[PDB]
RNA sequence: UAUCUGGUUGAUCCUGCCAGUAGUCAUAUGCUUGUCUCAAAGAUUAAGCCAUGCAUGUCUAAGUAUAAGCAAUUUAUACAGUGAAACUGCGAAUGGCUCAUUAAAUCAGUUAUCGUUUAUUUGAUAGUUCCUUUACUACAUGGAUAUCUGUGGUAAUUCUAGAGCUAAUACAUGCUUAAAAUCUCGACCCUUUGGAAGAGAUGUAUUUAUUAGAUAAAAAAUCAAUGUCUUCGGACUCCUUGAUGAUUCAUAAUAACUUUUCGAAUCGCAUGGCCUUGUGCUGGCGAUGGUUCAUUCAAAUUUCUGCCCUAUCAACUUUCGAUGGUAGGAUAGUGGCCUACCAUGGUUUCAACGGGUAACGGGGAAUAAGGGUUCGAUUCCGGAGAGGGAGCCUGAGAAACGGCUACCACAUCCAAGGAAGGCAGCAGGCGCGCAAAUUACCCAAUCCUAAUUCAGGGAGGUAGUGACAAUAAAUAACGAUACAGG
RNA sequence: CAGCCGCGGUAAUUCCAGCUCCAGUAGCGUAUAUUAAAGUUGUUGCAGUUAAAAAGCUCGUAGUUGAACUUUGGGUCUGGUUGUCCGGUCGGUUUUUCAACCGGAUCUUUCCUUCUGGCUAACCUGUACUCCUUGUGGGUGCAGGCGAACCAGGACUUUUACUUUGAAAAAAUUAGAGUGUUCAAAGCAGGCGAAAGCUCGAAUAUAUUAGCAUGGAAUAAUGGAAUAGGACGUUUGGUUCUA
RNA sequence: CGGCACCUUACGAGAAAUCAAAGUCUUUGGGUUCUGGGGGGAGUAUGGUCGCAAGGCUGAAACUUAAAGGAAUUGACGGAA
RNA sequence: CCGUCGCUAGUACCGAUUGAAUGGCUUAGUGAGGCCUCAGGAUUUGCUUAGAGAAGGGGGCAACUCCAUCUCAGAGCGAAGAAUCUGGUCAAACUUGGUCAUUUAGAGGAACUAAAAGUCGUAACAAGGUUUCCGUAGGUGAACCUGCGGAAGGAUCAUUA
């Protein structure tokens, strides 16, 4: 029915290209999932050569990673924050690919914990040797530790929940993020 | 589907009909080689039409040079098979002049009657027709056979039937018949 | 249309199996198989057509059940399963061992080879990728996948299968001068030495090739199989052996070799 | 196998056409028609309408069988011989038909998928499911549902409501089988050369991250981090890496998530090897499943170039995607395929755009000096369609029509409440028309499908009708006598 | 009746019947298409003073076309390929006396793309000089080093058109080889033994549009050094590197 | 050297009048534009377009018909000489 | 030999009917049916130790030397799961309009063609009895006339000084 035909689209030129064909199913496209934030729901989809394809429904949380670090964690996510492509998915506040949200991060606070061990926002003898060994190798570029602190880290999502079922993303670090939260800024 | 049987409608008419001396040349052969139609001369010339077509088309290549030398040189030999061509021909270019009546000449209609057999062309044929003579052992009923030259000395009158002499043959039964009778 | 065709029919059945075009709607269709359809030969066409063993289709089937066919060690019960180039067809009734070979003109020949080199299957090399667990494995042109080979067994190698195993015994390097067998259009089926290899960026690597009597030919290197070094061939080929004479020059071995 | 003749004229030579002539697997028709082989055959009008019948189903030593079936007798004190029925499987997406659309579309050759899915195919292949480690599911886990047998409704329909049992490679659950190595955690001593008892995690898929996946040559000074062997001046040496023309490729690690895929509670034969003499632990020939990678059958797209007539179509596209961008969404995947935001492009007298086609494209056909011209519904390859248009289930593969759901148009069956339909399969009928065959015989061939030697097959063949077309040729021959020519 | 020309108006060879007779023959007529004929659609290959046809005239963008000029000539060897000179021979074959014809290497004021390196095959060699007819007949043999005998990587190509051979243009069709369907139209068959087994086949060629491949450099275009911002390189400085 | 101009043979042409171009064309190819394809129906119908109009440019078919033409030859004829 | 006006046939042309028909696009309004989607929960059950009557309800009075025990009130926790249903989306079709193409009735009009003998002229052809044409205006009963300019296919390749 929603088809991806190249028949229809008239021409480079603009000739009305007729309707050579009823569409077939290989040019199928499905109706969008425009998954949001509100229990967790997934429905798959039988695709081509079966292969199920989870659509992901108004998907809570997902492991959003660290690039300095070099991790991720069972964490949940907040809200849309900024969705490059268009705002209508702000207001519905339908989570997707690329969008800006907000992570809930204790859990990624909770590994630091383990993992270095300083804490972020403001025992056992030969761990703390361990310890030593570690820390002071990132110091982290100032708005992550404020998010953090918050409980609310800014990440960009990039599964497209849609089509994997999964809600994976990414933490916001240097440039991009800056640039994330500039657009953020103008936005309010 | 199996797939098309192939056909060629081969044996061709003449561009005009009533060319008078053209026709009466026709009905001269006919004589010669007592033929049922004009359809069978002009089968004959069509027959020969492509042999000459092929000889043209061959000379417009250089003899030397390769598909000429042999294609050519296989038809002059099939020619040579046949009979038509001579022993003293064999040039290609001798072939493009053949004649129909030298194609004539080389049917089991007339190397029944050239080989005495019958007596009188006709007569031949009509022997052909009915179930009298075989070329090999193997009895002809065609008069339009073409005669292999290689084997016309093997033209003899059919193993069965009479005049080769096995049975005397119908009308020769019923007179004996008749005799016992009487 | 709407999915996989399942029928072949007998015009459109490959020149090379050489079929009545009468006698029959359509011919066996190869089935999936370690061939391309086109350059296969079903178990129908070599049992029926080529040796006559069997007079009909239903005799073919009731000979495959009966089971003394094996193509490749293996046994085959599918009437149209796809032996193709270098497969070792055994008939274990009559001992007859066939490899299948091409002839000169295209069409498979029926190679009656002995019993001791019915054993063996040279085979090309598709590709050369490492699969799951980091593990190095060759592909054939002719089927298999062999995993771990001699890590200096490239693309367009050829290889010698032990078949019973399904192993490798040894390879022959692709290069200048070495023994070549071609498996492709207007040369398929002649035998020569390769001579150079335009290299071509993309568009298809081609190969001047010498054959015994010092005429040249070019083919595609996808269309060319290594089959030894000068003078030693691997496998035994047939009367010819890849020589491909003139037109002229068969005509005159016809007519010269005439022996009542 | 290069050919011309009649016609203006009072007569003449031209322009010029008409007319003849020859051919057509080009149709029709008019006469006629003995035989052999060969054989197209409801395309042209109406992709008009269709009574009836048939054209897809199918089980092996090997999926299930207490038919209260057959047949029965010298494996069943859980089963074992055949097997209706049904659930599971697979098949029904092939084939056959037809040419309505359709004019850069289809199609032809040519590339590409580093741009993807691919049941089947043959090749391959998964000790890590455990989660603290002093008493726990294995020599076999569960309850259903159909056949049946019973209680029925209905005017009807390949209609199926209730009970009773009863299975499965149904469909759900679910056991074993570690060593090593690497990564996160950790009782202290002894003032450095610092160095470790021991605890947790690590399959495969999944996701984004992140690293490796190297490679144009030789030789240094020393500044910060500061390691190994010290034969306590100091030395430092042997330091990893596939393929492509080309990658963020193959692929392998680190990190997590995961409504944790997969990881053989499977059927037929056969019944071996050690005794720790238990019925112990062990081991053969096969079937099917199941993972991504191959392959094969394919699949969508996609590169380049090529179409019939028309200017009595010169502008078109762009509000309602046109062209491009960015991002998303979707898709098996590429992509204005769709959405958001922005830019103003894009095509065109090298005929864009529009209109027409009594246009499906090509192979090819007819004609035939050379060049051509016309035709191609139609045996092969592609493409479309199943009255029209739409939508979707199942499935590896359908936007299927011998599947479904709707609306329109047509129509059937009725007890009027309601049911069922789709011959452009074959045969046949009407209808239309100048115009086209038997409601036959069979799977023996040809090949095709499945659980598959075994069944099925209007695919296919076999005849029937058949002057479509083509080939081969009987329709007297030899005498004698009798009358004439040489 | 008559395609057309035309026949019919009391002598019809053209109408309607008999005989003769012709043509074709199990076929032959008619109708419409269509191809040939039609050089009456013309590129090959037409016409335009008057037969139809030159715009009343000039301008003019597209298109279509467009003068001549840059590497010619000579030598020196060296491969063939058929006629010749006898068959030197058991109707076929191997050289010479000769030939034209098609190449190849070179040298001619001449580069054929150039190098960073792999293999330097070879002797331009001469290191010991001799297995040895009185010898420059002949080779065990390795420091300087001819590189075309090949690769394997740069550097950057003036770009076409044209033509070459090649690789690809499914089978059926077409052309076409072989072969006794009895002949042929066909068909892919067949053929030969002891007739205990053996054995030839199922070719070849076309299709030229576009793409791929290679040789050719005439023809036709295109291109380059004229603010030389040009070319080289023992430049000598530098500047930006990259590593 | 240049544009508004006779005679013969034409071997060149041409159906011929004639033509020194209307030649170098079946011994067919210097480079280009435009026009024509039996006669009539018809420069009409229609649509376009151009105009104040009259008209212009553009431009059919149905249907019809065996001739329409050209050039000349001999005649016959002419209120031609 | 040329026109007008007659007669008889046929072809097309225009043309009021607010014509008729088919199809292709198409405005607005409706909108079937599935797909996803928001829910919705007929029914089916597993595991919980949740108390039985049970006659060894685990190997001899007894939490059975209590067994997937006799089995329903549990109730909790699931898994699957129909009608029904909230929004999308694809969108057939319908309703009423609008539009392009092709067809097709069509009173009347105004043409053209054919045919052998109709009517009034004699336009052209001979200097055709005003020489023909062409363009153009204007007139007429019809050829046609007549202005203007042009042409000779002219009725002249000719008048020297
Ligand atoms: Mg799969
Ligand atoms: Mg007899
Ligand atoms: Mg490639
Ligand atoms: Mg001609
Ligand atoms: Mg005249
Ligand atoms: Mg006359
Ligand atoms: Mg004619
Ligand atoms: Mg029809
Ligand atoms: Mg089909
Ligand atoms: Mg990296
Ligand atoms: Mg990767
Ligand atoms: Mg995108
Ligand atoms: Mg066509
Ligand atoms: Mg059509
Ligand atoms: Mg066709
Ligand atoms: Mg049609
Ligand atoms: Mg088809
Ligand atoms: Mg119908
Ligand atoms: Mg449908
Ligand atoms: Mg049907
Ligand atoms: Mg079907
Ligand atoms: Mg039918
Ligand atoms: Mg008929
Ligand atoms: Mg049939
Ligand atoms: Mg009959
Ligand atoms: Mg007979
Ligand atoms: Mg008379
Ligand atoms: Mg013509
Ligand atoms: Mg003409
Ligand atoms: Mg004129
Ligand atoms: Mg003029
Ligand atoms: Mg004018
Ligand atoms: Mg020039
Ligand atoms: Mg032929
Ligand atoms: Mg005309
Ligand atoms: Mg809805
Ligand atoms: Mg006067
Ligand atoms: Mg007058
Ligand atoms: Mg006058
Ligand atoms: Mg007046």
């Amino acid at each position: 029915g929603i088809s991806r035909d190249s028949r229809h689209k008239r021409a480079a030129t603009g000739a009305k290209r007729a309707q050579f064909r009823k569409k077939r199913k290989f040019e199928l496209g499905r109706q969008a999932a425009n998954t949001k934030i509100g229990t967790k729901r997934i429905h798959p989809v039988r695709t081509r050569g079966g292969n199920q394809k989870f659509r992901a429904l108004r998907i809570e949380t997902g492991n959003f990673s660290w690039a300095s670090e070099g991790v991720a964690r069972k964490t949940r996510i907040t809200g849309v924050v900024y969705h490059p492509s268009n705002n209508e998915l702000v207001r519905t506040n339908t989570l997707t690919k690329a969008a800006i949200v907000q992570i809930d991060a204790t859990p990624f606070r909770q590994w630091y914990e383990s993992h270095y061990g300083q804490s972020l926002g403001k025992t056992s003898k030969n761990t703390e040797r361990k310890w030593a060994a570690r820390a002071a190798e990132a110091k982290i570029e100032h708005a992550v530790d404020s998010q953090f602190g918050a409980g609310r880290l800014y990440a960009a999502i990039s599964s497209r929940p849609g089509q994997s079922g999964r809600c994976d993303g990414y933490i916001l670090e240097g440039e991009e993020l800056a640039f994330y939260l500039r657009r953020l800024t103008a936005k309010k | 589907p199996r797939a098309p049987r192939t056909y060629s409608k081969t044996y061709s008419t003449p561009k005009r009909p009533y060319e008078s001396a053209r026709l009466d040349a026709e009905l001269k052969l006919a004589g010669e080689y007592g033929l049922k139609n004009k359809r069978e001369i002009y089968r004959i010339s069509f027959q020969l039409s492509k042999i000459r077509r092929a000889a043209r088309d061959l000379l417009t290549r250089d003899e030397k040079d390769p598909k000429r030398l042999f294609e050519g040189n296989a038809l002059i030999r099939r020619l040579v098979r046949i009979g038509v061509l001579s022993e003293d021909k064999k040039k290609l270019d001798y072939v493009l002049a053949l004649k129909v009546e030298d194609f004539l000449e080389r049917r089991l209609q007339t190397q029944v009657y050239k080989l005495g057999l019958a007596k009188s062309v006709h007569h031949a044929r009509v022997l052909i027709s009915q179930r009298h003579i075989a070329v090999g052992k193997q009895i002809v009923n065609i008069p339009s056979f073409m005669v292999r030259l290689e084997s016309e000395k093997h033209i003899d009158f059919a193993r069965t039937s009479p005049f080769g002499g096995a049975r005397p043959g119908r009308v020769a039964r019923k007179r004996a018949a008749a005799a016992g009778g009487e | 249309a709407r999915g996989p065709k399942k029928h072949l029919k007998r015009l459109a059945a490959p020149h090379h199996w050489m079929l009545d075009k009468l006698s029959g709607c359509y011919a066996p269709r190869p089935s999936a198989g370690p061939h391309k359809l086109r350059e296969s030969l079903p178990l129908i066409v070599f049992l029926r057509n080529r040796l006559k063993y069997a007079l009909n289709g239903r005799e073919v089937k009731a000979i495959l059940m009966q089971r003394h066919v094996k193509v490749d060690g293996k046994v085959r019960t599918d009437t149209t399963f796809p032996a193709g180039f270098m497969d070792v067809i055994t008939l274990e009734a009559t001992n007859e061992n066939f490899r299948l070979v091409y002839d000169v003109k295209g069409r498979f020949a029926v190679h009656r080879i002995t019993d001791e080199e019915a054993s063996y299957k040279l085979a090309k090399v598709k590709k050369v990728q490492l699969g799951k667990k980091g593990i190095p494995y060759v592909v054939t042109h002719d089927g298999r996948t062999i995993r771990y080979p001699d890590p200096n067994i490239k693309v367009n190698d050829t290889v010698k299968v032990d078949l019973a195993t399904g192993t490798i015994t040894d390879f022959i390097k692709f290069d200048t001068g070495k023994l070549v067998y071609v498996t492709g259009g207007r040369n398929l089926g002649r035998v020569g030495t390769i001579v150079h290899r335009e290299r071509h960026e993309g568009g298809f690597d081609l190969v001047h090739i010498k054959d015994s009597l010092e005429n040249t030919f070019v083919t595609r290197l996808n269309n060319v199989f290594v089959i030894g070094e000068p003078g030693r061939p691997w496998i035994s080929l047939p009367k010819g052996k890849g020589i491909k004479l003139t037109i002229s020059e068969e005509r005159d071995r016809r007519r010269a070799q005439h022996g009542l």
